[PDB]
């Protein structure tokens, strides 16, 4: 069980990362639906809460827009890019780790 | 006073003016529907990876 807490914090990063991967990608796709608000989760105090069922938060609009539709494009789309490098970040990492452990078994 | 019949009150000036104001604002207003489509376009290219 010792393995499996030090691969468990990884693991539940990257399926915390997996999950805001999928919001962005959703509110990507309704982009251009009138009366969508855009939403988004808080990834440290998520964590966080996981470590010691998900809830979600709207995104603070920045401008106007008469047919109700409050998610942006730029700001979401740089989310999407640190999300992705982030979740590569912890997969090399957990791969690394892996690696690392087996390779003493030899 | 019988024997004479009203006409129209339009002014060619006016029509002209508002014609070629109208003209010039739909041209603008285009030039900047082209400028946003091409930086939108341009910046989906930062989705990639």
């Amino acid at each position: 069980d010792r393995l499996d807490a030090a691969l468990r914090f990884q693991q539940e990063a990257l399926n915390l990362r997996a999950q805001r991967q999928e919001i962005l990608a959703a509110n990507i796709a309704n982009a251009d639906t009138p009366g969508y608000q855009a939403r988004d989760i808080d990834f440290a105090s998520e964590l966080k809460k996981v470590m010691v069922a998900v809830d979600l938060l709207y995104r603070v609009p920045d401008q106007p827009s008469l047919d109700g539709n409050t998610v942006d494009m730029d700001r979401e789309r740089t989310q999407f890019a640190d999300n992705s490098l982030k979740y590569q970040m912890g997969l090399t990492v957990l791969g690394s780790q892996l690696k690392g452990m087996m390779n003493v078994l030899q | 006073m019988s024997g004479v019949l009203e006409g129209s009150n339009v002014k060619p000036v006016e029509a002209m003016t508002d014609m070629i104001a109208n003209a010039r604002r739909f041209e603008m207003q285009m030039k900047v529907i082209t400028s946003v489509d091409e930086n939108e376009g341009r910046a989906n290219q930062l989705l990639s990876m």
